[PDB]
């Protein structure tokens, strides 16, 4: 019988930090046991200093982003040219997903941008419109891998402070775009040499309020 | 996860847990349970995630729309019912729904409304929703009663979700804790589990099977 | 897994890749896929990791019992007829595929068995998820009258072709040359292409960071 | 939901530096049978795209008729029809790309996997894959089927990132390809001796190379392999 | 068949000719739409002068064969040399026994003195059948004729069949002794 | 039909004497002396080849037998009993340890299981004892080097030096005076060949004399490289040549 | 009705340097019910230590079993099992069961008393051994676990580092899984001193 | 067979059983005693498939009882509970494996503790200070874990009992027709015949 | 929703129906009303399939009530009767059926009698002297077919009634928490508040 899903495989990660956010993603693209593309982008600039990525069925990923910057679009004819904030950007995304609840976009979608007040925002969605801002999301294949290592060093979880005898947390704080893009990199290293579908390329899309600026790394081939 | 919802003397405790997981992977910690439906309403998640983050929405939108033309608070057993009838419309498509629809209004008072996505209505004034349901309900069937303080009522509540989030794989993260009045709610904050279990053992002597 | 063998002038040769999965997981990333049934006949295993060690194990057992009682060095035909034989009576259910090389006093010989206990004879051969990307490179460049160099080569080149185009191959390459009239060399890691590049940053805890309930020895001694 | 009954093997291609190369072969199976000899599934559209089809050959010849209604409907009130507004390969391949993920998401698929190659206005090279999920990308080779497995790994040993393609030239690109067709005439139970082969180059334009047969093959060493393990005659 | 399994296709054949029986056999060998092996040697000896095609499960095949050369090894050591009719006796005995855990097709084939070449096929459900010949020929054909004959049938199940492919491999069987032959696909796809 | 013999064929007589295990010790004493001498940094054991006939190959015959890469033995008294407890011994040794462990017996475990092969023919139904008595030298990473005698009661002791069969009351006489704690392998080979010349009467040479040592890991005869753990066999047969080597400067 | 992950739980061990390092959650559940917080699935046998994941009757089952062939070594070898032949055992008894195994995820750690080299080991349920010089991971959060050690880790770390690194190796993988955590201890193990920690983690 | 409830105080321990036995669309028996005595000082009460619970129960007690004879002495409720968990390890491999979940209550008189095993069909055997199976679990634990206090006294231990009982039928869905309390001392084995 | 009883005595109709919610492994609710007036003489009992009990009862009382003031009168109970079986068997051939099952008890002013109509979810429709819905009639039948007898009064209908709950609440697996009683007749609808 025909199954009209599949699974395109990556990974993809959005931090947010004080003034800027980054989102990244695993430019590998496979079908089964087989690498379609080593370098295949699916993590995007949508217009309004928004980016995003729907990782998991590449032809239902490329057709949300297909129709959520077409949304972009014509809120700007019919709103002034008015700029689309995140987080109302996050709410139509929802009604694009939440539209097929009974026959779903098989992806995990995250976008990623900078809020009214000016700081970084993440927001992550499940296939069918759930949505919920973060600081720190990993999403995809080897997200299981990732997501837990970003807790411990980006939200400081399980750390105390030294000599405290385990009373007093190691306090929050915000990361430098630096940082950020260290953690990202050792995430994808890591994940790439224990997840089969992880590797070959990373691309990393950073948002701040000059621009969005793109940054590639090389990952194993293998 | 797990959720509850009681009438009181005050009105009406919401309490919460914030996890949720995808098989044994725990996706996030940080879900907020509670849809704030509009300052005088409020609505719990369970179930399905889009299924109660669409409709409950969509719900405040209705009871906007009433208000407007009839220039009134919406009742909480009508707007209740609008969101039963219109999942009742989807009955066998697949809509994944356990809800509480709660208010505080003149007419009725402190009101709470379980809706369920097979298109249940029920109204009570102690609910509890989730794969900890159970747990929760112990503590509260225990310890409830009608003349609890404001303080004890929101403790009881904390609490009970806490016994959840303790023996429920799926259940945990944080609490978050809203209060109930006629003139609105009011949020009573959020409530990581690790810190409050320990915080909660020894104040009150409780979990004597735990080292700490 | 890739595994190949080819033959060349005065011998036979076989090589395999290291990767170990677990679904998409990498379990091992540098795993031993050559086995030693006697010393001058080595065995290449493709499948169910346990099934292939667990069979080359007992075989080569009752082989070196053989040895013993015929005064004799053991045969690739006599490894071969074992190997099938306990294949055929479990149907299957034993997923082991294997290249068998080897040298004996009659020459040297290569061999493959797939799980079911089916031989059969060649030159090259290549087994395992990447047999497809290894054989495209050994039907492009194989030839007759090899030499050792040559046959290195090409059997190197084959598992490098697994490596690189298939997800269930990965990580280096191991080669064992059998040739007549000499000891046979197991060539442990032969090829390292696949390195892990240095991380960004360093991970190492500050002591005390971890909160700590309880203490106490443990007695190992009588 | 359909079966596909009547399909078609493997279509490779692969970049090279002023324009790309296509092959795929005359073959029409049917089950296990090789029924249809004559059966080309290389169809250029205009003098700068090729279109390589693999799958179902029925629905194959659906979309034939549509790139041709295609060129029809492009030259309508259409002066620069053969210049500036001519069909692009990337106009090409949206359309079809459109159509395939329309059809999965009707649950009424083309059952195929195709590959546009070609050469766009400013020069530039195109080649990118669609299948019957309506699942695309695009990569310095790319093949379906068998060649995924067998091919992609003999032409990424020519191109095997994006800055090896202007050091590769079209005769060895053409060899690869070539060899590449013969790999898959050893291993592919589903294959045939016959192929076509398409360059488009941005200087020469299009080439279109049909009746071409596998050659240079080894079978000599078969006479020396006897039995399955002891027979020595 | 078992699933993933190798197969062996089923383009085999032996004919009887004037002064033997002639074996012949395709090359190729699947899982699924792709060739394990393209240099199969089909044609099995289980005696000096008894040989058999096989088609169907290569491991069912295989496993039956040995055995049965073991049989006859046997055999030849107390009662002396076997007749053809024994071998494919032995042969049915396994194949008609084990016939619900099997998928094994065989043609065996072989010279007498006194019978000189005899052809018996045992097809899937384990019967015996004594046939001329087994996969418009004539009785008493010369070893070219019947050369041609097996060469030009396979050539066409090879072109029509992609479960059959590669070389054409053939076995005289005569007084004179055996003779292996072979036939590659420049020579017999532009007959 | 089938095998009626359930019962034992070894009891105990009388004045306590179990009959079978003393006769069998008596063709032992009437066997071929054979011996054995443990030095610091290896183990040699030693025979005569008594050979049959002329026409006989002794090569052909080897009552010096490898059990496993490190364990060797020899025997006096009956030579087909040594044979099949022999191959008995070698698979014994798989079955039992090296295929649960991962790795070859230490000298000790692997005489146990020889031991009560030996044992159970003494006690089960319808058989006789082995009419053997077995050397068995060895070497393990524990143990370090060692050597057993094995009866055929299945009783087996630890030596540092000892004889059996023929000759071998003179022979341990002759083992006490020599033997000494310091010794090094090569002076335990020379002694082994003094004392085997006493018991010999006839030819003496690396032809009629069989001779193996448990000594140092021998990387040649391991027949691959590769696997830097695995260096090679601690038992080596001497060979004709390298005996007549050293009955020059006896 | 997924055996290896009803009971739920977690063990990794680690390589420093002249020391291994050995941990667990102490949980054991029905599905989504917490039973029992100080179910400790880590056991040893001299100076050679097992811990095992999976289904608990079997982990119960095995570690008896393990005491059984091990006292018998002892008694009969007149010395104590070393890491690289119980390894073996291990997968020999595991393979004796391989149509009808026991749904586990052992793990070996220890040093060798006579070379004094560190060794850590894990395998399947059939008892495929997967040797390792860095680290290894067993359990319902394996795939966080893999994560978590493939970049905390690194080579040659000191016996109190050590200590931290499987640490939060183990604890922020298991608060990403729903079926492991409850508590937890950790085994540093030195060439003739052996020191038990148990961690303060959530409860939920 | 439902509700099997177990309580370890500081010098007891409270097994809590209930007495329904339904079959179909009916209650064939409201008075069940779900519990065998292993040996004076050893309690064990049982839950699970129709058959097996008693077959299982009374094979147990037999063996243990075998022993007592044999060796003139009472077996410790450790050496029991863990006799019986091997037990049910084999049986889970069985051709047809027991369905059946246990709570062990005994009184350790070289020790003087009370002890509670849990041990389920698998063959999973803890030792806890209260105890459940099935959904009995689900409902009490809650209720057990807040109010319960390691130094309770058996009348202490009654009423904490009674609040989960309470609790149970409040909730449950099904009339499990009130339960029979048995408690295991130093003293031995003793019924509370009103609750 | 499980037991509704429907008994007709001499002068009235007398409906019981359970006040117990159950969903999954907990009692959501234990004061549950599975009734609503279809008009002032007229009372309908519910029972089957979680929402669509409710949705079927309330769009019927929306109906006869709608009725009652387009003709400024109350429509009889054989009338309303016949109109809900009518909506059930078109129900039945329906995409989605309701899956509801109802009594209807009323009192007919203009023939002074009390009925009972007993209607199924395939639109089964049957007047009775007494009326049971689900397996609530294999317990209460044999009571009914003993003791009942056509000249009762209300008083003694409810003790009867007593009898069918106490047989119920003792062999039924369920716990049902108890009933909700009432009793239509010539001066309407009102309620047992103790019972
Ligand atoms: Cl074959
Ligand atoms: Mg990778
Ligand atoms: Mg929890
Ligand atoms: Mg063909
Ligand atoms: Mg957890």
């Amino acid at each position: 019988q025909f199954n009209p899903y599949g699974d395109n495989g990556g990974t993809i990660l959005g931090i947010a930090g004080e003034d800027f956010a980054v989102l990244a993603g695993d430019t590998r693209n496979i079908t089964d046991y087989s690498i379609n593309s080593r370098y295949e982008p699916k993590v995007f600039d949508c217009g309004d200093n928004i980016v995003m990525s729907a990782n998991g069925f590449a032809a239902d990923g490329d057709a949300l982003v297909k129709r959520f910057k077409n949304s972009v679009k014509w809120y700007h004819f019919d709103h002034n040219d008015k700029k689309l904030s995140i987080n109302s950007a996050a709410r139509n995304i929802q009604h694009l997903l939440y539209g097929k609840r009974f026959f779903p976009y098989y992806v995990h979608t995250i976008i990623a941008g900078l809020d009214e007040d000016g700081k970084g925002a993440v927001y992550s969605f499940d296939p069918v419109g759930s949505y919920e801002r973060e600081q720190c999301r990993a999403g995809g294949a080897a997200a299981s891998l990732i997501m837990p290592f970003l807790d411990n060093q980006v939200n400081f979880k399980n750390q105390y402070e030294p000599g405290t005898n385990g009373k007093v947390k190691k306090p929050l704080k915000y990361l430098s775009v630096e940082e950020v893009i260290k953690l990202v990199r050792d995430s994808f290293t890591s994940a790439t040499e224990r997840h089969i579908q992880v590797g070959d390329g990373l691309e990393i899309l950073i948002v701040t309020k000059d621009g969005v600026r793109k940054e590639f790394y090389e990952l194993k081939r293998d | 996860t797990t959720t509850l919802a009681f009438r009181f003397q005050g009105g009406i405790i919401v309490a919460v847990d914030s996890r949720a997981t995808a098989g044994n992977w725990v996706a996030s910690q940080t879900v907020k349970k509670v849809i704030e439906i509009n300052p005088f309403l409020l609505g719990t998640m369970a179930g399905g995630a889009a299924d109660c983050q669409f409709w409950e929405t969509w719900l405040g939108s209705q009871c906007r729309l009433h208000e407007l033309r009839e220039k009134e608070r919406i009742s909480v057993a009508a707007a209740s019912k609008i969101l039963s009838n219109l999942v009742y419309q989807y009955k066998g498509a697949g809509l994944s729904m356990g809800t509480m629809i709660c208010g505080y209004t003149r007419k009725e008072g402190p009101t709470i409304y379980y809706v369920d996505s097979d298109g249940t209505r029920l109204k009570g004034d102690i609910f509890c929703v989730g794969s900890g349901q159970t747990f929760a309900y112990g503590v509260l069937d225990s310890n409830y009663k009608w003349d609890l303080s404001v303080e004890d009522a929101l403790y009881l509540g904390k609490r009970s979700i806490l016994a959840a989030a303790h023996r429920d794989a799926y259940s945990g993260g944080s609490v978050n804790l809203y209060h109930v009045t006629e003139d609105g709610w009011i949020y009573h904050g959020n409530h990581d589990v690790g810190e409050l279990f320990w915080k909660v053992k020894e104040e009150e002597g409780s979990f004597n099977n735990v080292i700490g | 897994t890739t595994i190949v063998g080819v033959k060349f002038n005065n011998g036979v040769v076989i090589a395999a890749d290291t990767r170990s999965t677990q679904g998409p997981i990498v379990a091992d990333k540098n795993c031993a896929k050559l086995h030693r049934i006697s010393p001058k006949i080595w065995c290449a295993g493709a499948g169910t990791a346990a099934d292939t060690e667990a069979v080359t194990q007992l075989i080569g057992s009752n082989i070196e019992l053989h040895s013993l009682y015929t005064s004799r060095e053991p045969r690739v035909v006599s490894a071969l007829q074992m190997l099938k034989q306990h294949l055929f009576k479990y149907q299957g259910h034993i997923g082991a595929y294997l290249i068998v090389a080897g040298v004996d006093p009659t020459g040297s010989h290569l061999f493959s068995i797939h799980a079911h206990g089916s031989t059969d004879v060649g030159y090259y051969l290549s087994l395992g998820s990447g047999s497809l990307a290894a054989m495209a490179v050994l039907e492009s460049h194989w030839k007759q009258d090899l030499t050792k160099e040559e046959a290195i080569k090409l059997a190197s080149d084959a598992i490098q072709a697994g490596i690189w185009n298939d997800l269930g191959s990965g990580s280096n390459v191991d080669v064992c040359v059998m040739e007549i009239g000499k000891d046979a060399e197991y060539l442990r890691n032969y090829l390292t292409p696949n390195v892990r590049e240095e991380k960004q940053k360093s991970y190492k805890f500050p002591r005390g960071t971890t909160a700590v309930l309880k203490e106490s020895i443990v007695n190992i001694c009588d | 939901t359909q079966q596909p009954i009547v399909t078609g093997t493997s279509v490779i291609s692969m970049k090279y530096d002023n324009g790309v190369i296509i092959a795929a072969d005359n073959l029409g199976s049917y089950g296990s049978l090789l029924r249809f000899n004559g059966v080309e599934r290389l169809i250029p559209v205009g003098d700068n795209t090729v279109v390589g089809i693999s799958g179902d050959i029925s629905d194959m010849q659906h979309i034939e008729r549509l790139l041709k209604d295609l060129v029809t409907e492009n030259a309508y009130d259409n002066p620069l029809a053969d210049a500036e507004e001519a069909l692009e390969p990337s106009y090409i391949f949206e359309y079809l790309a459109t159509v395939m993920y329309q059809r999965r998401s009707k649950m009424n698929p083309l059952w195929n996997a195709i590959i546009v190659a070609g050469v766009q206005s400013n020069g530039d090279q195109f080649l990118r894959y669609v299948n019957l999920l309506g699942v695309t990308y695009s990569s310095p080779t790319l093949a379906t089927g068998f060649g995924a497995h067998m091919a992609n790994p003999l032409l990424r040993k020519v191109v095997d990132r994006e800055s090896d393609i202007p050091k590769t030239t079209v005769q060895v690109a053409e060899e690869a390809i070539v060899n590449a067709m013969r790999v898959l005439y050893y291993r592919d139970a589903r294959s045939s001796r016959n192929f076509s082969l398409a360059i488009i180059d941005k200087n020469t334009g299009l080439t279109f190379k049909k009746n071409l047969q596998v050659e240079n093959m080894k079978w000599d060493f078969a006479k020396d392999i006897k039995g399955y393990g002891t027979q020595k005659i | 068949l078992k699933k993933g399994e190798v197969s062996l296709g089923t383009s085999i054949m032996a004919v009887t000719f004037k002064d033997g029986v002639i074996l012949g056999a395709d090359s190729r060998t699947t899982t699924g739409a792709y060739i394990a092996n393209r240099v199969t040697d089909k044609l099995t000896r289980v005696h000096d002068k008894i040989w058999c095609c096989r088609s169907g499960s290569a491991a069912d095949t295989q496993a039956i064969a040995d055995i049965v050369q073991y049989h006859l090894e046997l055999y030849t050591s107390q009662y002396g040399t076997p007749s053809t009719e024994t071998a494919a006796s032995v042969f049915k005995e396994l194949c008609y026994e084990n016939k619900d855990n099997l998928t094994a097709g065989i043609i065996v084939a072989g010279y007498d003195d006194k019978n000189k070449g005899e052809v018996y096929t045992i097809p899937l459900g384990g019967s015996v059948h004594k046939l001329p010949y087994a996969i418009n020929f004539r009785e008493n054909m010369s070893k070219e004729e019947t050369v041609d004959f097996i060469k030009h049938s396979l050539s066409q199940a090879i072109k029509w069949d992609g479960s059959s492919g590669g070389v054409i491999r053939m076995v005289v069987l005569t007084a004179a002794g055996v003779e292996r032959l072979i036939f590659y696909p420049d020579e017999y796809e532009q007959l | 039909m089938t095998d009626r013999y359930s019962f034992s064929l070894t009891t105990f007589s009388p004045s306590g004497k179990l009959g079978q295990i003393d006769y069998a010790l008596t063709a032992v004493k009437q066997g071929v002396t054979s011996l054995g001498i443990k030095a610091t940094n290896g183990v040699v054991i030693a025979t005569e080849k008594k050979s049959s006939s002329p026409l006989a190959m002794s090569e052909t015959l080897s009552k010096v037998s490898l059990l496993t890469p490190d364990i060797g033995a020899v025997y006096s008294g009956m030579g087909p009993d040594y044979r099949v407890l022999v191959d008995k011994s070698r698979k014994v040794a798989h079955t039992s340890y090296k295929r649960i462990y991962g790795e070859y017996p230490p000298t000790k475990l692997l005489v146990s299981e020889v031991a009560k092969i030996m044992q159970e023919a003494t006690q089960s139904g319808g058989v006789r004892p082995f009419g053997v008595s077995l050397l068995i030298a060895g070497h393990d990473e524990f143990n370090g080097f060692s050597l057993y005698q094995v009866d055929p009661s299945g009783s087996y002791f630890p030596w540092k030096a000892t004889a059996i069969g023929k000759g071998s009351v003179a022979a341990k006489t002759f083992l006490e005076k020599r033997w000494n704690d310091e010794l090094e392998l090569e002076d335990a080979i020379h002694i082994a060949l003094l004392t085997l010349k006493e018991s010999v009467e006839g030819e003496f040479n690396g032809d009629t004399i069989e001779l193996a040592i448990i000594g140092d890991e021998n990387p040649d005869l391991l027949g691959y490289t590769g696997i830097p753990t695995d260096k090679g066999p601690r038992f080596r047969k001497l060979t004709s040549q390298e005996i007549n080597d050293r009955l020059e400067a006896l | 009705s997924d055996p290896s992950s009803i009971n739920g739980g977690i063990v990794v061990a680690m390589t420093g340097k002249d020391c291994v390092a050995i941990a667990c959650d102490l949980r054991l559940g029905s599905q989504s019910l917490g039973v029992s917080n100080k179910f400790e699935k880590i056991f040893h046998y001299g100076h050679v230590f097992l811990g095992i994941t999976g289904l608990a009757t079997d982990v119960t089952t095995l570690n008896e079993m393990f005491r059984y062939k091990t006292n018998l070594y002892k008694l009969k070898e007149e010395r104590a099992i070393e890491p690289e032949t119980f390894t073996q055992l291990v997968s020999s008894s595991l393979y004796e069961r391989r149509f009808g195994p026991y749904f586990v995820g052992p793990v070996v750690a220890g040093i060798n008393s006579k070379s004094g080299k560190p060794f850590i080991a894990g395998f399947d349920l059939i008892g495929c051994i997967d040797e390792a010089k860095d680290f290894i991971v067993s359990g319902t959060a394996s795939d966080q676990l893999f994560g978590m050690c493939e970049s905390l880790y690194e080579p040659n770390l000191e016996p109190e580092d050590l200590f931290e690194t499987i640490s939060q190796a183990l604890l922020n993988a298991a608060d990403r899984d729903a079926l492991s955590g409850w508590g937890a201890v950790v085994y540093i193990i030195k060439k003739d001193e052996v020191v038990k920690r148990y961690l303060k983690m959530r409860q939920d | 067979m439902d509700i099997i409830l177990g309580i370890r105080v500081q010098d007891s321990v409270i097994l809590a059983s209930s007495k329904a036995v339904t079959r179909g669309i009916s209650v064939l028996k409201d008075s069940d005693d779900k519990t065998r005595q292993l040996s004076p000082h050893t309690l064990m009460s049982f839950a699970g498939e129709a058959g097996d619970t008693v077959q299982f129960a009374e094979y147990i007690q037999a063996n243990i009882q075998l022993y007592s004879i044999r060796e003139d002495y009472e077996l410790s409720p450790q050496a029991v509970s863990s006799f019986v968990r091997q037990e049910l390890a084999k049986s889970i491999r069985s051709r047809r494996p027991y369905q059946v979940n246990v709570l062990i209550g005994g009184y350790d008189k070289k020790k003087n503790k009370p002890e509670l095993y849990q041990i389920d069909y698998l063959g999973t055997k803890v030792e806890l200070p209260y105890g459940a199976h099935g959904y009995s679990g689900f409902y009490t634990f809650s209720l057990l874990d807040h109010h319960y206090r390691p130094d309770m006294t058996t009348e202490e231990g009654l009423d904490l009992l009674k609040l989960c009982v309470q609790e149970l039928e409040k909730r449950m869905p099904m009339d499990f027709k009130g339960v029979i309390v048995k408690i295991v001392d130093k003293d031995g084995i003793r019924q509370v015949d009103d609750f």
